[PDB]
This record gives C-alpha cells, structure tokens and sequence, in this order.
C-alpha cells in the first residue's frame, strides 16, 4: 500500500489507497475500512501519489511504470488523462492540488514540477533538488474544507471513526488487542494469550487462533538491530529484548514508552533471555563472555551479577543459547554448546542463585536451539538442528525422546496449553502441534522470512506461585534470588560482596585482577564464585597491555597502547567499582606505548616504563602531583614488565631484548645488578612473594615458569614442559602462583613451591588475549613498619619535597628532585644555580643540563601563550626573552623571570609579527630581534622603549652579537643566502 | 619541505 | 530507479 | 613495532 | 585420492600415464551412508578399502569416522557419536587399526577397521591437527601445544618431544620404504586392463572406472560419454548427475570458473551441446548465452549483443527446426527472440511491457510455445512457436511461476510456484 | 534484477 487519500466530508466519508503489488488496483472504502470497493484495476502497473479534488469529488492518481498522471470520479467510471505519452514524468511520487494547478514530486528527476490539472499544460519547474523528493502537499484551507463532525455527539470510548454508513455516518473501533462490546459503543482489554514472533528486524504479536492473519495482537516492534529472542511481563505490559552495544531495550504492547532500559554487559552482546515475574528479575546469557547473569527490574537503580561462568568444568557454562526459569522451584535451565576441550553440548540445571550445577542430557546435541520448560507438565522442551529433531525430557533428566522430526532449521520454540508452536527459519514456517507425541499438525504463518524465536505473551499470576523473595520482599539489600525449598538467597551486583549478614553488601577486598587486551577484569580468589569481583574495564579506546592495583586508596591502574591513535596512549586509573576514572600519564608517551606499571604503595611512587623506537626510559610519577622524574635511559637494555617492592626496597624488571636478562636496581634505578642472565630468552612478567623473596617470572620462548632469589644465585624451575606454552604473566599469592596463557586462553593456579606435578587448576576459560594477571590484597601490599621494614618514605612521604626513594639498609632515603637541584639540607629543592641549556617546545620553556647522564631538569617547565621560537637569557636579571608567534601573522617579545617566586611571563612588545630571533646586548641593554614578517632586524631597550630599525634584509634569522668589538651577525635565508655583518648601529 | 618555525 | 522506497 | 590488536 | 569439502564429495585422481583422469567416487546424498564433509582420508590398496573422517551435515549425515571401497560401491558407517570436530583419521595398515583425533574432547582415540573397539589413546590435548603412525611408535602434532610429540601405539605412554615452539602446526605424514611389491592388489596384477582408471576392491579383484563424463562400455573395460543425465544448473556451476541414483560420478565435465552467473541451462542431445546464460549486472561482457560439450569441449559464445540491462532470463532449444529461444529482458520491456544455430539470422518475435515472460518451454511435438510470467499479472501463457497466437493458462492462484516443464507423453504442463509453495 | 550472486 502507497497511496492514501481522505474525503471526510458528512456525505463521502470515504478513503482511497493504492497497491502497486501483483494485481495493482486503487481502492475505496468507508472512514472505518467497511464498504471496501476497487474502483480501478486496469491499465495500472505502479500506482502511487493519490490526491482528492474536494470540489469536482475526482480523484487523481499517478502511475511511475507507465508515466501518467490520471483522474476519475469516486467510482472511477469517468476516467481521464491529465497527462500520457509525455517524457517530463520518468518516476512520479506523490501528488497534490491546488484551484487548477497540479504539484507532483518526480524521483527520477529529482525535481517538484507543476502543471494544469485538467489538461497537462503549461508544465513548469517548481524546484530542483539534491535528493529525491518523496512527499509533496499544499497547506492551505481550501485544502481543508468545513464540514459537520458526526463524532461530536459520539461517546466511543477509544475511537470513533466516520463511515459512510448513512444512519450515523460514524463506528466506534478500538485500539489493537482490545475487544468491541456488545453495547457496540464502550471496548474492553482483550485479555486472551498471543504468540509474539521475533523475526529479525521485528516482532510481532500474532493470534493463536491459526485462521486468523492479521498480525495485530499488539503494536509491532520495528527498528529491532539482531532479534534472537523475547520476553514480556504482563503486569505492567512491558516488553523487552536485547540490542547489539550490550543494553536491553522496553516497550508496552500498546507502542508506548519505548526506551531503553538498563545497560546489560560491558563485555558483548547478550542472547538469551528469561525473566522472573514472581521476584522480578531477568536472567540473560553472554556468549561473548560465556556468562549467565542477572539483572534486577524492581528497584529504581539497576543491579547486574554474573552467575554462572566458564571455569573449565564440564558443569560450567561453554556457550549459552537460551534460558529458561521456574520461579516456584527455584531452578534454571539453559541450553549450552560445547567447547573444545572443556564444556560438551549439554541441556544444564541450576537454581536461580547459581548454585548446585548439573548436567541433564547429553549426546547428540550438535547445533542446539532454545531450550523451553512447561512448568505445569515438568518438562523441557529443545531443538537439535544437526539432526532436524525437537525433543522432550524430564528435569532430572529422564525419558529423553523425540517429539518432532523431519525439521529443517529450527530456530524458535515455546510451548503453552495442550499445543507446542516453533518457528523454523527454512520452511519459512510457524507451526502448532500437539505436545503429546507430536501429531496434529498446523501451519500458522508461511513465507515469512527471518524467522526467530517464539514467545506467547499471557497473563501470569505471581500470587498462585510465590516464592522466597516475593514471601520476603526488601530483605535483601540489591538482589534476591529463589532457591529450592521456598528459600532465598542474597547477593549483590558485580563488584560487591555478601556481607557476614547475609543481607547487606560490601565493596570487594580480595581479588584477582586479570588484563586483557579488550578490557580489564576481576575474580574472585575463592574459586566457587563465579560473580565479577569488579566492573570491568572495558569499551572504546581500551588495549590494555598491563594493570597495577593500590589496594590502601582502592584503585586500579593500567596502560593503554595504539601503534596509530596517539591520542589512546597513556596510564589510567579508576576505582574497582567505576566511579573515578582519570587520566594519570598522557605526555609524553614514546612511539610505543607504556610497556611497564608499578606501584610503590609505601611512598606513593608510581613506576612506569615507556619505550621509544632506539631507547626506553623509566620514570617515576608521584601520585596525584605533577612531580615526573626519568631514572633511566637505555638504548642496548629495553626494560619492559617491572616490578617495585618497597620491602627490600629494589626494583626489577624483565628485558627480552637482544641480550634477554632480569635486572635488579635501587629505587632510584641506581645499582644496577643482573640476576638472571643465562636460559632466559624471553622474560614478559615478574611476581614476588613478600614472604620468602622469590623472583617469579615467564618465558613462553623456552616455556618455562621459574624462580630465583632476590639474592640471586640458582635459577629453580616451577613449570616446564611442551603443555605451558604462552605464559604471559605471573603473580604469588599465599601458597600458589597464578599465571595467564594466551594459546590456551585460561587463567591457571598451581602451587609455588618447584618440582610439583599437580594439574594446574583453571580459573577462567575461554579469555582472548591474556596479557597479565595482578592480586588485590592486603596482605600482597602491606603498610605497616613492622612488615615493611620500617620504610622511611611511610612517614609523609620521608620529609622530602618531591620524591622519597629508601635504601635496602639505610635508615634515611635518598630524595629525589624532579626538578632543580637538592638543597644543603638534603630534603629541600630549588633552582640549579648553575650552568644549563634551555630551549622551546609549542607553548613551553624547557630546561636540559649539559650532562646526557643527568636527567634532572634545571627548572619546572614554563607554560607560555602562542608558541615561543627563539631564547636569549640575560644574566643581570635571570629572565629570558623569548618570541611567541600567534595565528602566523602577529607576535610577541616576552620575558619570564628565572628567580621563580611565582614568577609569571609578561610582554615587552606587541604586534609585530612572526619573530624567528633574539640577542640580548649585555653591554648596552638592548634586544636585537628579526622581524620576518616585516623584514627587518630592530633594536628596542630592555624596558621595550625607543625601538629603532638596524636594516631590511630577505628573511632574518639567528642574530648574534658582540658588543666588546661593536658587531652584529645575522643571517638571510632568502634568495643568495648570507651571513651578514653590521656595527651594532646597523652602519657597514 | 619548508624552512618555517 | 526501484519504485520501493527503502 | 610492538604489539597491537 | 582426495576430498574437496566445498563440493562435498572424495575423488580419485590417476598419475600414471600422460593424461590425467579424475572421478568423483562418493558425493553427499540424502542418506548418512554418503559424504558430508570430509576431513582426512586412509587407504588399504592390499585390501580395496578406503577411510574418511567426516563432519556432520545438518538433518543429513552425522559426523562419523566411515569406510568403503575404493571404488566406492560399498558404503559403511564404523564409529559415531562424541566425534564433535574431528580431525584427520590415519590407518595402521599392518595391525588394521584406525586413529583420529576430537578437538572437542581433546583426545586421540583408536578403533578396529571393522567397526569394534573404540578406546582412547591420549589425553588433555588441546588443538591435535594431524597425527600420523609409523612403526611402534605414533607421532602427532599440536596446534595450540605448539609441540610435535611421539608416543607408543599401544598407549600414549613415553611421551617424547621432537619439535617445540613452532608455529601453524598442521598434518604430519611419515617418508618411508612403502614397497609396491610386498603390498599387491588386483590393479597392479592387471596392468593397463581397464582404458582410463583402475580400482581395486576386496578379495583382490578390481573395478574398471571412467572420468567424469564418461561412463563404463558393457564389456567392462571402455569408457563412453554419458548418454542420460540431469542437468543441474546453479550461480557458480552447471553439474551433471547420472538418473540412475547409485551411480555418484559427475555425468559431466562441471561447467564453473570465473565468469559463471548461470541462470538457466537448456540442452543439445542430437548434437551433444549444453547451452546456458550468463548474468552481470555490473559486467556487460558477462552477459549472454554460452555453450559447451557435455566434455568440456568446443566452448563457443552463442548469444552475446543486444542483452538488455536485465539479462538473459530464459532459454528453450527447438531441437526440430534448430531454433533457440530466449527472453532478453530490459528495465521497463521485455523481447522474445529467436537465434538459428550456426547461423547469423535473429530476429525479434515479441515486445511486451506490462507482461515479463522469464521462463521459456518449447514443444515441437505440438508446435507450442510456453512462458511463465512473474510481473503485476502472473500468469503462464502458450503462444505459438512464432508468438503470435496468444493464450493464458493459468492467470489464477498463481504468483511468481519460476520454471516450466513439459512431459511430452501426457501434455501437461509442470511448474513451481515459490511464493504458495507448491508444484501443480 | 533477481539474482547477481
Ligand atoms: C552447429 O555447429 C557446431 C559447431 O561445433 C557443431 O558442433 C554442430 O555440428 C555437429 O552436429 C552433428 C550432429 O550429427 C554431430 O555429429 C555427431 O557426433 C556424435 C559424436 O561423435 C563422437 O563419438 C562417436 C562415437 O561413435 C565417434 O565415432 C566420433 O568420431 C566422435 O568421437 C556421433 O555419435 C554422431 O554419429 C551419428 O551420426 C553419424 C552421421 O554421419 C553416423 O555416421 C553415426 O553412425 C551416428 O548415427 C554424429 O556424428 C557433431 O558432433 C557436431 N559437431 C561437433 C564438432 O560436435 C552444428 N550443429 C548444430 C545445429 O548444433
Ligand atoms: C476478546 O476477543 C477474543 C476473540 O473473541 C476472545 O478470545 C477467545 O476467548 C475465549 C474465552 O476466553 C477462548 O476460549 C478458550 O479456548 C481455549 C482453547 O483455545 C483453543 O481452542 C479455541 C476454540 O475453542 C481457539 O479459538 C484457540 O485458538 C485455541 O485453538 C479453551 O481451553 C478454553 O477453555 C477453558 O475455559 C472454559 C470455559 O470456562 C472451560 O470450560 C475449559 O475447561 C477451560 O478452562 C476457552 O474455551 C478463545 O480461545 C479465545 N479465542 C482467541 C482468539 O484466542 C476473548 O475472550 C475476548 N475477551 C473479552 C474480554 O471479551
Ligand atoms: C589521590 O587522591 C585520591 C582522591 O582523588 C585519593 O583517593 C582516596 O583515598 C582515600 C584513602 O584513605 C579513600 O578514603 C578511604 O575510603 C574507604 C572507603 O570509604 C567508604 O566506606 C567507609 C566505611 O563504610 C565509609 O565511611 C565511607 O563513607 C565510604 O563509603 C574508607 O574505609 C577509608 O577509611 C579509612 O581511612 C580514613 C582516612 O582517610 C579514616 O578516617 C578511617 O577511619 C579509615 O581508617 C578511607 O576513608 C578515598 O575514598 C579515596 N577517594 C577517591 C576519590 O578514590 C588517593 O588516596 C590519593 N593518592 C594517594 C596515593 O594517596
Ligand atoms: C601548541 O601551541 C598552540 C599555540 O599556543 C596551542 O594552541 C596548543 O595547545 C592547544 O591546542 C589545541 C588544538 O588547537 C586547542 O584546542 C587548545 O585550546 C590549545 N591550548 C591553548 C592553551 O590554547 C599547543 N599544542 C600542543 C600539542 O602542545
Ligand atoms: C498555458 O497554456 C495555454 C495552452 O494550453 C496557453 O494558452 C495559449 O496561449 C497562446 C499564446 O498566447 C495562444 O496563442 C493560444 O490561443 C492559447 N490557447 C491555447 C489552448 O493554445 C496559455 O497562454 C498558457 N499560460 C501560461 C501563463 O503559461
Ligand atoms: C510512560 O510515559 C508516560 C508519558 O511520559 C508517563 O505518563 C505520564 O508522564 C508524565 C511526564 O513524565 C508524568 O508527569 C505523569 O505523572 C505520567 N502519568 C502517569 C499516569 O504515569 C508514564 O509515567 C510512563 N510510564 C512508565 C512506567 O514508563
Ligand atoms: C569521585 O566520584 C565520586 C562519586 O561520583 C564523587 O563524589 C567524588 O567527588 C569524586 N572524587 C574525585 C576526586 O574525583
Ligand atoms: C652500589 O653502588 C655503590 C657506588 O657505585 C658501590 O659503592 C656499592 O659497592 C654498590 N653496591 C651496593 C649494593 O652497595
Ligand atoms: C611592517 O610593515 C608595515 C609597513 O611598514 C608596518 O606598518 C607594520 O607595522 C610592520 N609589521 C607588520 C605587522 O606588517
Ligand atoms: C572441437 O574441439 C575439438 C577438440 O579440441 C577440435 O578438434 C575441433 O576442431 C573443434 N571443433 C570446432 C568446430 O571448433
Ligand atoms: C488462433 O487465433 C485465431 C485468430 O487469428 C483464432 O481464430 C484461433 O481460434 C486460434 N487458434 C487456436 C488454436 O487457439
Ligand atoms: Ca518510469
Ligand atoms: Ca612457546
Ligand atoms: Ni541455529
Ligand atoms: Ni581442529
């Protein structure tokens, strides 16, 4: 259907339409759709465009295929061409009228043309457009003509539509999903079930009577991205279905309210969905993430927590399909796909808390579809693609049989009443048959495309099968979940943990914190949790290559890395429940990216490694100041994963480089010794036990797990072998170390201590690039001194100023000066007083000693406007002066003075332009600068007063002086370049 | 290229 | 050009 | 030079 | 002897003499007996017997671990069930033992050639690709692992590392004194008796066999070309397959490669041609009509100027007078024209615009002309062999007619109807 | 056009 017209005057009451499908016609009907008639079928390929004229009571129409523009009166006897045989239409649109002109929008063309409407003439261009025009009307009263409304005295209760019917010239209809009285005036809810099938754009709400197709149960649901699956509340008539970006979306079956309700994961897209209207909550699966969760519809604040995850057991999850709930029992069935080498095709049991896993059927299961439960019967029902079946067995996983056979592509399955209904994608087909022994067959739906899973949406009383958390609303703080027996359990969203009440709940304090390339992640160390110990780290601009955590403060800290965006470089932190995200290191970051984090939790110092292309170099930030010092700066050697431990007070870090080795240094990077330097190729992580100071380190080169004391000496092997072949990182907590493999894609744990031949026992499975594994403990950062060996840095930050760095048996720290030199006193710092370089950078003054082995910087760096070129230092007074050019046509002389105090940059002059030179005469206190813009060299006071012209040359540049012999040099990079020179009165 | 800033 | 719109 | 996905 | 899973059959290729025969020896049918998609294949040439491991088809053929002979008369399924992505199977031809291994399970498993035994051998691998067994002693290669290791073949005990640390791990294969003596079957007895391909079955017999397109003379040794056989026409292919359903071989040399949209094909007998159209609505020199041999000889372009934007859309051979027509089909108008072949004369026969014939039948038998119509009117109309006496025999509860057929013994006439899902 | 694969 395209066209649509109305002529709702009291006599006609009527509308016109046009289809253009196989036999197209243009048809009349009454305002309320009852005296439908075609009025034209003949000599009509494309209809399209039909508009009514009021006055004569004709109605033109529009044919794009055979290129005419025609009219007829409302039954189409007295048939006219208007315009035929004529090229000005190539594919006409739409249609409008006005007095004797008609305006008709033509989409080959792509232009609004004009014409008169009773013969065709005088054609005209009204306007030409870019795109194509698609609807066109003329706004103006006569368009519009009065008429007596028959609906005012009408008192149906939702719509009254006109009707061509004389007696009343009005019906009284209602919305979709609603049932006409008999009083034929007032419409009551129509509360019988119907079947909702998701196809892959839509979902539609479609009849269980099968001779009924009008697809009209409930507004249907457009604009769906990748639809899987369905579900509905009938309380409150909402429905909800997952979208790609990980968020769950809602909507009334009246079309109402659409929004989008509360985001689902952060780590992909979910696929199934199963909700529990007695304790409202809804259960989805992750297979991206290879997780059951659940998210929480009661409350105002969303609260989601995984339940089941992939932890290498057969009774785990391995890739979820669909799920399916029964709230009165407490239990939860999903369908699960295999995985290689853990997980098989299984149909799964659970209770709704995620305890007491168990496998009930498996076997012939490849390509397994949504599972489905009929409560009252206690049976599950699924389908099996490979073999074309539908099968039914008991919950605890008995009498396994098939019930239908011969199916092509099952994809939807749900079963209500005495009848089971499934959607199958090829056959194109939605379909009814019995749920005993299959017979009876019949087809509802046919030809329909993109078929998806089934739903039948129907009134569910939560009175008639309560459970525990409807018996004890608000008794648990964020979420209540059944279990079996009429009981409950508590738990909290992911990153919390159960409080010894067992109602409350409390921030994590003890995990594992797992990073990976796409995002960071936590688990707990209790192995039977399978909830997230923290928010993940994960969406745009996320390539994690190592994290770091400050268990005292609550943060976690991690590096990102682009080879391409330079921008999504740099050294993060945020809490292990979101909230404050910042940005830590972001100047300054080499060509590659932060290779390197540690933490120093004793005196706040934070270690990081950046490498550029020929060199790396490791530097220190102190928290939360902008204090940035480089330690050291390498070009042979490339640290790359370091470690600080503030008890012995060293720093070590792998190389892997072209001469692999694991380094030991002071805490300033000084004393550098080499403790492991033969059978070691490539070194990507360290770990320490506080304990027994115990190197720990990888190698997937020779893949090998191995150890060696902080003293050095013997290198002692945990693990070997051909079945450890990517070790990428490495931590020590209690009697086990915990290291990630990227070919094996698991996070492993197996005991310290070297020569066991236990199994490692798996953690995670199923993770794509493992880049590192760190604990967040207490007893792995402890403050105290007793512990800590009394660290001299505990006690605000030791008495230094900028950095604290303890010695392993001094009593007093070393303080580092990140910039200036160290004062008399040892703790103090201030400006070098000696002799240095400076130079430009954009907008900043940089300082540089002349020693490449110094890294301390002469002065802070001096923020300036526009973008500073040329320097000139003036010893009498300790400033610089210095150009800035600003928007390539203007420029400033300005000067800063180095004696700090707070000292901030000021203008001397202003509006000359671009300035590429400065010479300070410390004779004659006067500044001689190159104005390249106007082409001349100037002498101006210090004070900036009486400027005066030396001489014009091409392009100045580089001026120098020497006052002792009354000369000036300067140099001409234009056409027959020079070096010039001139008495300082600019004369020879 | 060119000899600018 | 196709005489369907989308 | 080093590293990516 | 090879298998290709994109045409999902396992072939057999001669190298002995100067020119090269080839033969599809089984190909997926409708029953599990068949090939769904084959990984890996072992051969017994002393005993005639071939095996292959094979993935699953949907509603068709389960994965399983299958045997037959080399001739591919006698199909048999040995092991299924928890064979979820199996990788290649190898035999040990001296102790007549089977090895795969399920990537699913992580496992090697071994069993009798006989269908008895299944055990498994190795344990807790993770990405086993090839394996293959050799003396006392069987060597496998791991992806994941990244590891080449030998074991003994009675169990996986006495693990020993030859290569670690190596990347892209695939199938293994042992170089060895294999001798063509000590190992005889009835083929090699038999030297040059059967014309183009020698099979050997059990017993120490052996089966004459033809490349495709050819077929067995009664005396049990000479090939003939193929004389019944459906032409099936897709996009990327025209295939020929024999009536007579046993019978598994190509009835003709597949007509595929680049430039191949084939929309509809159409046939020769008397002169042994098959003739079909192409379709590009990008290309315009891959537009027209094309013929070749049944043998993949004397390709020739038939129809190639004057093929409207839409393309070629319907061919029908007169094999009486010769004459072959085609429906040219344009944006907004549709041509019915007739080709004299090896001859130059075409001429048009019929304009239609609001009508779309799309699918042509000829009948010389009753010298009637009959096209399927798919436009705003569906209908099937008949029209003389000149398209000019005009009938419709169908015009209600039909849409969108997509193929024609004729019996010629009982005048009716077949179509299919996609858009109500019958054939009537 | 119907089929251009
Ligand atoms: C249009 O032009 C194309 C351009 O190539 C031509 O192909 C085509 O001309 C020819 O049409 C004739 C029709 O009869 C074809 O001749 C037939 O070939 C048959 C196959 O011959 C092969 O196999 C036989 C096996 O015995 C072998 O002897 C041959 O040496 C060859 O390998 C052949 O079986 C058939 O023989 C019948 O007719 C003969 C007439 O003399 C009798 O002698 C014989 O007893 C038997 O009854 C016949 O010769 C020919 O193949 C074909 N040209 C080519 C190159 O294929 C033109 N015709 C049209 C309109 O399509
Ligand atoms: C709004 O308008 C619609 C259309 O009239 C009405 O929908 C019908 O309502 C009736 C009564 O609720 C339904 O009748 C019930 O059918 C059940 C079985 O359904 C199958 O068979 C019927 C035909 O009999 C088919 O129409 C249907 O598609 C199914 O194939 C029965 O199991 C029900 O029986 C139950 O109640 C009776 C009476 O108390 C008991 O005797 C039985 O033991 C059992 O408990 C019942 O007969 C009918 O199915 C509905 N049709 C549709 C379209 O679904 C709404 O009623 C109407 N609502 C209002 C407010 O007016
Ligand atoms: C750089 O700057 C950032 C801020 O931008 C600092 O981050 C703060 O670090 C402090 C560390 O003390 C954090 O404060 C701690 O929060 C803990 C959790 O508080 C919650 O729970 C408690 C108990 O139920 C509630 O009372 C409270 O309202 C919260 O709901 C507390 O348990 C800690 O208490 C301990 O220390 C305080 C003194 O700080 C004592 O009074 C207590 O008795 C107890 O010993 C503590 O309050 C703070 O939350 C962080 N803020 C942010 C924004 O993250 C970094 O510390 C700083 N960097 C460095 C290296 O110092
Ligand atoms: C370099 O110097 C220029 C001129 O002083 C300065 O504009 C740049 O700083 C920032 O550049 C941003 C992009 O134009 C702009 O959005 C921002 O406002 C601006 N900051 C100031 C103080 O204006 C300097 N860029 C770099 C890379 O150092
Ligand atoms: C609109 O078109 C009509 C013709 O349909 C024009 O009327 C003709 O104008 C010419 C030139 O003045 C006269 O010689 C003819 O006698 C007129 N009559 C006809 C029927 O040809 C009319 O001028 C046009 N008006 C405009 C403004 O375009
Ligand atoms: C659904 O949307 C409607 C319209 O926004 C809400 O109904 C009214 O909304 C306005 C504006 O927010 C409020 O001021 C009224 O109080 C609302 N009235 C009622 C009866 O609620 C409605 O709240 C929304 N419902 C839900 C649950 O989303
Ligand atoms: C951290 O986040 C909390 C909650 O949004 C906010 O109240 C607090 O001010 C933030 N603190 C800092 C320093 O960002
Ligand atoms: C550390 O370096 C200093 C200065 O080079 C040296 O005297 C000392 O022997 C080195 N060893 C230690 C651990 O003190
Ligand atoms: C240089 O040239 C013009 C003309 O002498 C002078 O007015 C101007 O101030 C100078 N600088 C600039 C901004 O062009
Ligand atoms: C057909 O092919 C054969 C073999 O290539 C060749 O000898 C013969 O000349 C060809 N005939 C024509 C008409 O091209
Ligand atoms: C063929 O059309 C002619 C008119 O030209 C008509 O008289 C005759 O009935 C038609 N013949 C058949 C076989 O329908
Ligand atoms: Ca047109
Ligand atoms: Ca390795
Ligand atoms: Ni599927
Ligand atoms: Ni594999």
């Amino acid at each position: 259907p395209r066209g649509l017209a109305l002529d709702p005057r009291m006599g006609d009451n009527v509308m016109f339409w046009s289809d253009w499908g196989h036999h197209p016609r243009i048809e009349r009907a009454s305002m309320d759709g009852t005296m439908r008639t075609v009025i034209v079928q003949e000599k009509i390929y494309w209809p399209c465009g039909l508009s009514i004229d009021y006055p004569n009571r004709l109605i033109y129409f529009m044919d794009a295929y055979l290129d005419y523009i025609e009219f007829c009166d409302y039954d189409g006897h007295n048939r006219r061409q208007v315009i035929a045989s004529d090229l000005v239409l190539h594919h006409p649109h739409a249609l409008t009228l006005f007095e004797d002109f008609v305006y008709w929008t033509d989409r080959g063309t792509r232009q609004v043309m004009q014409a008169n409407k009773w013969h065709g003439g005088n054609q005209s261009v009204v306007m030409y457009s870019v795109h194509q025009p698609l609807g066109i009307t003329a706004i103006h009263p006569s368009r519009q003509p009065p008429s007596r409304n028959p609906c005012a005295s009408a008192s149906c209760s939702h719509l009254c539509l006109l009707s061509a019917q004389a007696p009343r010239h009005y019906s009284c209809a209602c919305p979709s999903g609603w049932n006409l009285s008999d009083d034929s005036v007032n419409c009551v809810r129509g509360d019988q079930p119907f079947l909702m099938s998701v196809r892959d754009n839509i979902i539609f709400g479609i009849s269980l009577d099968p001779e009924v197709k009008s697809n009209d149960a409930m507004v249907p649901i457009s604009g769906i991205q990748h639809g899987y699956d369905v579900e509905f509340d009938d309380s409150e008539q909402f429905i909800y279905w997952v979208e790609n970006p990980g968020e769950i979306h809602r909507v009334k079956t009246d079309g109402s309210n659409r929004t989008v309700f509360a985001p689902l994961s952060l780590l992909g897209s979910s696929l199934g969905l199963a909700l529990d209207w007695v304790s409202r909550n809804i259960y989805y699966t992750t297979p991206a993430s290879r997780s059951i969760e659940v998210l929480t519809l009661k409350g105002d604040t969303r609260y989601g927590k995984t339940l089941i995850a992939n932890d290498g057991t057969p009774l785990g999850v391995g890739f979820p399909v669909g799920i399916a709930v029964d709230p009165a029992r407490g239990k939860l069935y999903w369908s699960d796909h295999g995985t290689d080498s853990g997980v098989p095709a299984k149909i799964a049991s659970a209770n709704m808390d995620g305890t007491s896993l168990k496998i009930l059927f498996t076997g012939n299961l490849q390509h397994l579809e949504v599972v489905t439960l009929d409560i009252q019967e206690q049976k599950l029902y699924w389908a099996v693609t490979s073999r074309g079946v539908i099968e039914r067995g008991n919950v605890d996983g008995t009498e396994r049989m098939i019930l239908v056979h011969h199916l092509a592509h099952p994809w939807g399955l749900v079963v209500y009443g005495s009848f089971l209904y499934y959607s199958d994608e090829q056959y194109e087909v939605i379909e009814r048959v019995d749920k005993s022994s299959g017979n009876n067959k019949v087809v509802l739906r046919d030809n329909v495309p993109y078929l998806r899973g089934l739903r039948v949406y129907h009134r569910r009383n939560a009175a008639d099968s309560s459970n525990g958390c409807s018996n004890n609303p608000n008794a648990c703080q964020q979420i209540c979940l059944p279990v079996p027996g009429g009981m409950f359990s508590c738990a909290c969203a992911s990153g919390f943990k159960l409080s010894p009440d067992g109602r409350s709940c409390s921030p994590y304090n003890s995990f594992m914190v797992v990073s990976m390339l796409p995002a960071v992640r936590g688990f707990s160390l209790e192995l039977s949790d399978h909830s997230e110990a923290m928010v993940p780290v994960a969406g745009q601009g996320r390539n994690v290559l190592h994290a770091d955590v400050d268990v005292a403060n609550g943060f976690i800290y991690w590096c990102d890395f682009s080879s391409s965006v330079r921008s999504s470089n740099g050294i993060r932190r945020i809490k292990p429940d979101g909230s404050n995200f910042t940005n830590v290191v972001t100047y300054g970051i080499g060509a590659n990216g932060i290779r390197g984090v540690a933490l120093d939790w004793a005196a706040g110092n934070l270690y990081f490694t950046n490498a550029f292309v020929y060199e790396t170099l490791i530097e220190v930030l102190r928290i939360n100041t902008t204090y940035r010092r480089v330690l050291l700066k390498v070009s042979v050697d490339m640290p790359r994963h370091i470690i600080v431990d503030p008890k012995h007070r060293y720093l070590f870090w792998a190389d892997y480089g072209q001469k692999p080795k694991i380094e030991r240094s002071f805490l300033d990077c000084t004393n550098r010794t080499v403790l492991v330097s033969e059978g070691i190729v490539t070194p990507r992580g360290l770990a320490m036990d506080h304990d027994t100071g115990y190197i720990y380190w990888v190698d997937d080169s020779l893949d090998l797990i191995a150890r060696i004391h902080l003293d050095g000496g013997e290198s002692q092997v945990v693990r070997y072998g051909s079945r450890y072949p990517t070790p990428y990182g490495i931590t020590v907590f209690g009697e086990s170390i915990i290291w990630v493999d990227r070919n094996l894609k698991k996070v492993f744990q197996a005991s310290k201590q070297p020569g066991n031949t236990d199994p490692p026992v798996v953690i995670r499975d199923k993770i794509n690039l493992l880049r590192d594994v760190t604990i967040f403990d207490e007893h792995a950062q402890p403050l105290s001194p007793a512990e800590l060996n009394n660290n001299p840095c505990l006690q605000s930050n030791g008495g230094c100023s900028h950095f604290c760095f303890a010695l392993p048996e001094l009593p007093t720290p070393r303080c580092g000066c990140a910039f200036g030199t160290l004062g008399n006193d040892g703790k103090s710092c201030a400006t070098s007083q000696e002799d240095f370089l400076i130079y430009s950078l954009n907008n900043s003054l940089r300082s540089l000693h002349f020693d490449p082995r110094d890294h301390s910087l002469p002065f802070q760096v001096i923020s300036v406007a526009g973008t500073a070129i040329a320097l000139d230092y003036d010893r009498r007074n300790n400033r610089i002066f210095f150009t800035q050019k600003l928007n390539s046509l203007r420029g400033q002389i300005s000067y800063v003075s180095l004696y700090s105090g707070s000292s901030s940059p000021t203008v001397l002059l202003s509006n000359i332009g671009v300035t590429d030179g400065i010479a300070f005469d410390w004779i004659n206190r006067r500044i001689y600068y190159s104005d390249f813009s106007n082409q001349t060299i100037n002498s101006m006071a210090e004070d900036g007063s009486n400027r005066a012209v030396i001489a014009r040359v091409s392009k100045p540049r580089a001026i120098v002086l020497d006052p002792c012999r009354g000369y000036m040099y300067w140099t001409d990079w234009g056409t027959n370049a020079k070096i010039e020179r001139a008495t300082l009165g600019g004369n020879f | 290229x060119x000899n600018x800033x | 050009x196709x005489l369907x719109x989308x | 030079x080093e590293e990516x996905x």
